């Protein structure tokens, strides 16, 4: 679905931070014990409204919400880290779980140029065919 | 972009047929896809919305069919009234496009 | 209800101009709002669509940067100011209602259209 | 293996419950604040002894119970959630975690609709060959 | 890449431990209740270096350190149990997570034996075609 | 050890009547015990199976609501209870004992044969 | 359901030759299954389960292989005393299911 | 920086014999040290790495449990201890340094060769 | 091991030309090949390593390129100091192997 923003305002810039997952390569800042504190590990970014595509994730993220809410009331687990590791799973029992019957629309296996190779190799022994 | 590419770019027939028209995507847009009637010279009309569903007002001889790259409006039974352009929109994705029309003439 | 087009007619190449849109018969606060153009002996090409604020606007490539689409619910119009003009934007413009304003079609609404041409 | 129910009695008929992962669609339910308590997420059922499944499934749990505390004797986490989501990976890396020798009884690629699709155009150049 | 072990020693023979994960087969003892204690579950054995497998592998843990103390510093998880999952997901998205383009590095299809299979029956129809 | 089978004989459509199979130099307890009939001229079809409970029973789809299978260990005779006989049905019934109780087969001792024959 | 199919349907062979039996499965059955001897008018006699293990009290000509979807059953030496129909019996899934059978003749 | 190798000659087969390389101008215990060796007519083929500590040799298949290769830092010397020779391995051994210690290669110094020729 | 295997074997070229020199790899070693200069009865030399990268000290016609299981060493152009054998190396697992080596004649 395209995604229409549909809120009383938008700020259309985000100010963002996240973590830098190899935050030194040089030196001992590396080893935990001379390493930054808690609040010295993130970095920072400003992402301007090109395409309107911050008022878009916004409204997004409203939407998610009731569902991610329903889901948390079924599980026992305290903390959920593996919504995106289950997501990847998904995917892959989704194409490869079961038989991928080519030219379907849910097998993503492409013999064309394969096509191409067996197409041009039809004549590596009719037209020499003596 | 999705490009939406609508076929037969002409139709001619006597009132009371059944007409087909179709619309087709170069990737799926699943059931994203609506249909509007635009009369010469009048404001465009909604005809059906979400690939098959019949929008308020409309008579009973338009249905609409399809999936994924391939949908279909039928006509049931032309009236002259019909004589217009057809368009195919989808809402899949950004940008929004429409289909190139129909326009049907009816052969009296 | 009712949707009334206004702002066409004859302008030079690089000039602005303000088109508006009237609606009559339903609260303009519920619903998205777009701009679709027919250019002569052409189809239908959509222009621009405006969400419920004013920044929650979303345009074609070849309109960024030189049209503005924006609203105003108090005064139940919403307007299209456009800029840096070229011969290839004459054409007759449309509005067109969306059925709700969080998505952006079916447009179950459409204007009589008012004509703009940019020619010299 | 087929399973015959070995126990000195069976209960034919499961009264069973489970939850509802989306319980609410429409309203202010999904808002957790709004809906239900703990004690009422769950969905019932019953079900009847079709096929004998339900005696079948008890000495199966039965049967089950010995491998499973020798995993959980293995393990060092505390609650374990992953037996599945393991199995699942397992059943990747069985298929798809090699390479796939076509006719060999672990891979499960049929290429016959693609015979027959290969078979067919053997005849679209070899007729019209003039 | 190979490893050359730079350390100012080497011990060459590795005598470890490690835990059976089926410690029992027949009797009780799979009952928790009856089984060993958390002292007796290890198994053990000893290995030498042939082919200098010790010393590589202890350089080896050397040099995984750094990358495996910054992967730590970005994660929230008090406990991570899931590196080596994450890889075998990381593996299958690797290989079968996109469209698999036959002959490039990165698709391990072989199509050789089928290869076999439709250059001998070119021959099935095309010398008997009477 | 010796699996003796009775009951057998002529019955008209609709009927009901109940085989019996003894054991005798094995504790009948420690095994699951079938039932296969042989139609004349034809092979070996699996008609029933009871496991260690008499709701432990498994059928043939064609006996499922006709046919009912059950034990009495302390007597350490089987039964079997039919109705609604059919011509398709005559035939002669075998008892089987598995080696053991948890799984269906290999089938170690068989009975010499009891003949039902469903007929007018 | 598994169907189970024997092949020969007929063999006439002399003493002391070798006679090898198959069965056949519709899908694999891995190793889980049996043949049973079946003389005529006696009660039926386990030879071989697990697809290889020979039964207690049977001669040593008596040997079955196969997994999968193919199973055989050998005899190395016919006697006769081994005229009688054979039939394998798989256990992988309800319905129980038994095959055609096979009847061996004796060449005298 | 210069690697002179020494110990080469003649010897019986069955025989022992220890080869030496000696490093000038460059401390040794910065990197990995191998050997190489060049068989009369044919390429170059090796034989053997030693890494920082005595016990983290590398080896040819063909050369197991007959060469051993070992370092004296303190002296700047690498050693080669040779046992059960046979007639193919007569050859020009060279010595060769590693551009560092934790990997074999790339050679960014050779020694100019000794020759050892193992023959009655 | 994996074996790599050099082309062409000799090389016959006259100065002022260029030389294109190729090692094949059975599997992939990725960039982990060097390359080095032997000129008769002298210390063999460093040229090339990481598969591109130039030695200190290497005139600025040696050059590589390649990824793997193709590599390329280029002399851009011929002076009669080249005549040497050429190796190439890999290092991604022990064993350690090099090429056949390339045998390049100055055709004055
Ligand atoms: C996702 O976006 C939604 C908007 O697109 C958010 O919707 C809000 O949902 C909450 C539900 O609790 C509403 O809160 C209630 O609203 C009613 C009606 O609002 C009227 O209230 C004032 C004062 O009386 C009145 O002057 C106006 O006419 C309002 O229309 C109130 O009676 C309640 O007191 C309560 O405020 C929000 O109103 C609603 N927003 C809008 C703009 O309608 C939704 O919260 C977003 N999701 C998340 C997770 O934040
Ligand atoms: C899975 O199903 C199994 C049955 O199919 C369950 O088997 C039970 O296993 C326990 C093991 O602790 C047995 O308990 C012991 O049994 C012996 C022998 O039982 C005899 O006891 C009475 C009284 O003396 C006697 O009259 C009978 O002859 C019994 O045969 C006792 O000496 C011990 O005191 C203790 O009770 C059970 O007997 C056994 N069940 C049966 C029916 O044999 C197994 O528990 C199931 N798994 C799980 C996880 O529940
Ligand atoms: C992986 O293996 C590495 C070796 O291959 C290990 O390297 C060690 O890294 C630590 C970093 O904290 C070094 O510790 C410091 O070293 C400097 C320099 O060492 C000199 O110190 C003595 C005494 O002054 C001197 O006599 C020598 O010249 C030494 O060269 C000291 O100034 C500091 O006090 C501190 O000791 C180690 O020296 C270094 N090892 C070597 C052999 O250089 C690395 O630790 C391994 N990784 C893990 C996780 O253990
Ligand atoms: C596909 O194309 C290439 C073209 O270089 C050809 O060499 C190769 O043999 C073909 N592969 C198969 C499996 O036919
Ligand atoms: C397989 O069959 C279809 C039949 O519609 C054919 O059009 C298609 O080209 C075939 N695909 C390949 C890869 O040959
Ligand atoms: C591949 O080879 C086998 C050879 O036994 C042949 O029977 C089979 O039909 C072939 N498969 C396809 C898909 O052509
Ligand atoms: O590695 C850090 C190192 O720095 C130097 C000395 O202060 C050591 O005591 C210390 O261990
Ligand atoms: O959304 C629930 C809403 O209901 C109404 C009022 O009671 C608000 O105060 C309250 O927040
Ligand atoms: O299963 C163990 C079993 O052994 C015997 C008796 O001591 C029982 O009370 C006990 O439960």
């Amino acid at each position: 679905e395209a995604i229409v923003n549909a809120q009383p305002k938008c700020n259309p810039n985000l100010h963002y931070w996240t973590t830098q997952d190899e935050g030194a390569a040089i030196g001992l800042a590396w080893i935990p014990y001379f390493g930054p504190a808690a609040e010295g590990i993130y970095i920072e970014g400003l992402m301007h409204n090109q395409d309107g595509l911050i008022c878009g994730l916004r409204q997004l993220a409203n939407e998610t919400t009731q569902a991610l809410q329903l889901f948390l009331r079924a599980t026992t687990e305290l903390r959920t880290f593996s919504i995106l590791n289950r997501k990847a799973i998904d995917f892959l029992l989704q194409r490869w779980g079961g038989t991928c019957h080519i030219l379907g629309p849910d097998c993503c296996i492409e013999p064309h140029d394969w096509t191409k190779n067996i197409t041009d190799k039809i004549d590596q022994i009719i037209h020499d065919f003596v | 972009e999705i490009v939406l590419t609508q076929s037969p770019a002409t139709l001619s027939l006597s009132p009371g047929e059944r007409a087909t028209l179709s619309c087709r995507a170069s990737q799926s847009v699943s059931t994203y896809l609506a249909w509007y009637q635009h009369q010469p010279g009048q404001a465009p009309r909604l005809l059906i919305y979400e690939a098959s569903n019949r929008a308020t007002g409309i008579p009973a001889r338009f249905s609409g069919s399809g999936s994924g790259t391939e949908f279909t409006l039928t006509i049931s039974s032309l009236e002259p009234e019909d004589v217009a352009v057809y368009y195919c929109q989808q809402r899949a994705s950004w940008p929004l496009t429409f289909g190139g029309g129909t326009k049907v003439e009816i052969k009296r | 209800v009712q949707l009334l087009e206004s702002g066409g007619g004859l302008v030079q190449p690089g000039g602005s101009l303000r088109l508006s849109c009237e609606a009559s018969g339903f609260p303009l606060r519920d619903y998205a709002m777009s701009w679709v153009r027919q250019a002569p002996g052409r189809g239908l090409q959509w222009v621009s669509t405006i969400g419920g604020n004013d920044n929650a606007a979303n345009y074609a490539d070849s309109v960024k940067g030189r049209f503005t689409v924006s609203r105003d619910n108090s005064k139940s119009t919403i307007y299209l100011q456009m800029n840096s003009l070229r011969a290839e934007d004459t054409a007759l413009y449309f509005c067109a209602k969306s059925v709700r304003l969080s998505r952006p079609s079916p447009f179950d609404l459409w204007g009589q259209g008012s004509l703009v041409t940019v020619s010299s």
